[PDB]
């Protein structure tokens, strides 16, 4: 079941914009606007999520996952976001 | 990288065996003495005790099962020693015992069940006791013909003591443990985050709220 | 990763300021074994 | 289109992208004692009828607004009615949420149901005399609802992100203005008081605060519309 | 208000379950010294002692079952101590036992069972033991070819001591509990509401003579 | 909708409005001898996948961008990695061309594809030594791709105008954000360089200059997505 990651994990969030992902146009094209693991039994934006609590109530588990997004600006704005998984054992890119 | 690749059996992720594998749930000491003390002890059946199991209850509403209780004691020193003792049962809406020598110890529909404190502990099973298809973890709204009581929750109570007559001096403290057969859910109910501080009402601290998840530096480093 | 692939278009009259929301669940090949209580619940018990 | 149910009707968009709570239909109750014995009240002519509440104002710093079923139509017409003078009550409900903004507004809204909502006593004092619960006024709102404090744990000591194992639904400005949940009867025992406990309840959040430019509306009208279904009375007190 | 709508079953009903749940019915003191006790004890088989089933079974007049009982003992102090009891079961018309070591101890016809106090309780099944079809609660009438007293309701008594010649300074409370298997009543009888008197007969007091139902202040108000 | 190949995906609307350059689909090489006395490799699983080079920024005062193929992938992934490393090549491609901008702006952009496009020497000076060639960064722009200088003759000598032989599509902001070209190999022998030969070369012209209001975004982003067909590698090189 879809659950919503605390993605926004800081210090400077303290309610709902802990879970509330940030885009502006004063940020250029060709940047990294945010980024994050996939480890739901890990110490990160995956404990608010009942697959991160599940696995901590478990050792070992395995299979596929499904990571969706949703929008919330205007109906008029319009822009493009390249959503990109590296797969384990590297690092996180660079560049686009 | 032992990165594995073989799906493995759901038969652990069962609701039945996640509420299998009998733990405790309550301890009471019984010191028997003269007349600065009791010499039985009464302990009324709970769920919410101790504070592993209320998450895993409270991740659903509505809940049927049967209970296997074992009561386990030993002396606070450790020694096993040859004295015989009795549990007895108490089912809801019955008067508890008040005294070691009361009445109520020998009450037929109360039932009991004695051993030996060298016997090996002993077992029960009760089943489902609720006049409600199901227990209510959650009761919004008041019982009255404070608040949020639910009026079917109780399985009963416990009293523990042993058959004598004189104040055996005797310093014991028993554990139970709680399996659960056949057990039924309903209604997932999201997992609680933030610490309690009583119990059978779920409030929090309106200041300390915890989050989650940990804090980190920014949000364009992962790691 | 989130990028910006483009800048965000916005027209005139729109704070040009929104939100994105990231959603994450199992799929049905998912599988789990030994159970383990957990940590997080730093209480013992509470009465 | 247009929906018309009794004496009450309102328009919408054609839609089947309707969520049945749990996958199943609301229905009568089946024969127990109670259904042996008696024949408790069938009433399906006037008391389905599609009720309007006040609409509510979405604002730039809203925390968020829910109610309480059945207390919210405890006091509103033959339902209510029916509702104080029968100690025996069972129905299922269509609850479609609509909210009415431009296409120049952003934000997100969630819409949930709930059963067996339990509000938090806040203030933390851990003392038995002294024991914080919240009032009467609060822990049944009744028809207006009223408001939440601490919306990231809904005011239950229970994280909402989490909160989607609920019956939900996504309330986008820019891809639909409306929304629509049916939810069965959910109790452990078929029938209860209308009056002094609620089944469940409903609960509406800003997920992504509302923004708008300088000239715009600065409150979003979100109103809510309800209809019960296959409810059932039994017991007439005087 | 948890008002109830489903029809429960009917097992418990049955005279059956209303007589089943062995409770007990006797209790007896063994103090074991020279020339100044007994050193063994006897009890009478009754049921009219305790009175919580002696309403029970004046509920009715004739019946027949077959007993359970079960001995459970320890020491006044508490602690169960590595000695071999006997108990005996003496059927009606068979001399008591006088004496701790007199000669009934040693008859076959009586039966007896032998075991450690270290070992479990133990436990009987007498049958139904009367002459007549059932037992009579009530017998007005003489018996006489002082008055009541029913012909056959005697199931026999039991005798209890250790086995041994030296004087055991030992000081026991004997505990019995009594299952019934197989009852079939007869003839119901209305329950009784005044306390007892004395056993066997059912006298009352006609001076105290205390109401079914508490007093109120009117009729014309409920509550 | 949705376009996902190999591992790449991208959305898109439902169309078949989309031009077939000159009218025929990409194909392998045919029988040469080539062909006969080797099988040059036939890579289809993941070369072929939806490259998105970096987005470009139309301004109101925006010449216009041009690429060139195939050098714009001489160093991207692995097919940079078998175009440097065969000496022999052929290809199609599927060339994806999107704009992102409100209703609110108005402009017009060209697409087209040039084969043996061509770029000027500017800077007249009639002289055997002097020769003002344009540079080998200017004429092998890469990946990022050049702007132009002087667009109403192409910065080739030739005018604008008549550039609509060449296989285009119009770009008009009211009407369709998108278009999509498909151009088959386009040369007069079957093989050749990849790295010192460019076939065709991309071009997009502000043929209308972007214009707004005050308070819009003064920056269009204009991406393009690649997607080759059918190719082939010949003469593995070290």
């Amino acid at each position: 079941v879809e659950t919503i990651l605390e993605v926004n994990n800081t210090t400077d969030a303290t309610g709902l914009n802990r879970l509330l992902i940030p885009v502006s146009a004063q940020n250029k094209a060709d940047e990294l606007c945010a980024a994050f693991m996939v480890d739901p039994g890990r110490i990160g934006p995956w404990q608010s999520t009942l697959v991160g609590q599940i696995c901590r109530y478990y050792t070992q588990w395995s299979g596929s996952l499904k990571v969706t997004f949703m929008f919330t600006g205007s109906f008029m704005a319009t822009g493009k976001m390249l959503i990109a998984y590296s797969p384990p054992g590297s690092a996180q890119p660079a560049n686009r | 990288t032992r990165c594995v690749m073989n799906r493995n059996g759901v038969l652990e992720a069962t609701i039945s065996h996640f509420f299998s594998r009998s733990g405790l749930v309550g301890v009471v000491n019984l010191t028997d003495g003269g007349t600065d003390t009791t010499g039985y002890a009464v302990w009324d059946i709970d769920i919410m005790g101790f504070v592993q199991l209320r998450r895993k209850c409270e991740m659903f509403t509505y809940m049927r099962f049967n209970a296997e209780f074992t009561f386990v004691t030993t002396t606070e020193n450790g020694e096993a020693r040859p004295f015989m003792l009795q549990y007895m049962y108490v089912p809801p809406g019955a008067p508890k015992p008040t005294g070691r020598d009361a009445f109520q110890w020998q009450t037929a529909t109360n039932p009991s069940v004695f051993v030996k404190l060298t016997d090996p502990p002993a077992q029960v099973s009760v089943p489902f006791m609720s006049p409600a298809s199901a227990y209510q973890w959650f009761y919004d709204g008041y019982p009255t013909f404070t608040y949020g009581q639910c009026p079917n929750n109780m399985m009963g109570t416990f009293a523990v003591r042993v058959v004598s007559r004189v104040a055996s001096q005797l310093k014991l403290q028993t554990r139970v443990y709680m399996k659960l057969k056949h057990v039924r859910a309903w209604i997932p109910r999201p997992i609680r985050s933030q610490p309690y501080l009583l119990k059978n009402f779920p409030n929090y601290d309106s200041s300390k709220i915890t989050y989650s998840a940990r804090d980190r530096a920014s949000i364009k480093q992962a790691n | 990763t989130l990028w910006y692939q483009t800048n965000y278009v916005v027209p005139p009259e729109t704070p040009g300021e929104a939100y994105i929301i990231a959603m994450g669940a199992a799929q049905d090949n998912f599988t789990l074994k030994i159970c383990k209580d957990t940590d997080e619940v730093t209480q013992q018990a509470v009465l | 289109a247009q929906l018309t149910v009794g004496n009450s009707s309102i328009t919408t968009q054609e839609a089947a992208n309707i969520v049945l709570a749990y996958g199943e239909w609301p229905e009568y109750c089946p024969d127990t004692d109670a259904t042996a014995v008696d024949k408790p009240t069938r009433p399906d002519v006037s008391v389905n009828r599609f009720y309007t509440l006040d609409s509510k104002m979405w604002q730039e710093n809203s925390t968020g607004w829910y109610w309480k079923f059945p207390d919210v139509l405890n006091k509103t017409g033959v339902f209510g009615q029916n509702a104080q003078f029968h100690y025996l009550y069972r129905s299922g409900f269509c609850l479609h949420v609509q909210c009415n903004a431009s296409k120049f507004h952003q934000g997100a809204l969630l819409v949930a149901v709930i059963p067996e909502f339990v509000l938090a006593g806040r203030g933390s004092n851990t003392k038995p005399n002294e024991a914080p619960h919240p009032g009467f006024n609060t822990t049944f709102p009744g028809t207006a609802g009223a408001s939440f404090n601490d919306p990231y744990v809904l005011d239950s000591g229970v994280p909402l992100s989490q909160s989607l194992i609920y019956p939900h639904q996504w309330i986008n400005l820019r891809t639909n203005n409306c929304a629509t949940i049916i939810v069965p009867y959910i109790n452990a025992v078929p029938f209860d008081s209308a009056i002094n406990h609620s089944n469940f309840g409903l609960i509406v959040v800003p997920v992504s605060p509302l923004k708008y430019s300088s000239g715009a509306t600065t409150a979003i009208p979100i109103t809510v519309t309800i209809a019960p279904l296959n409810s059932e009375f039994g017991g007439l007190r005087q």
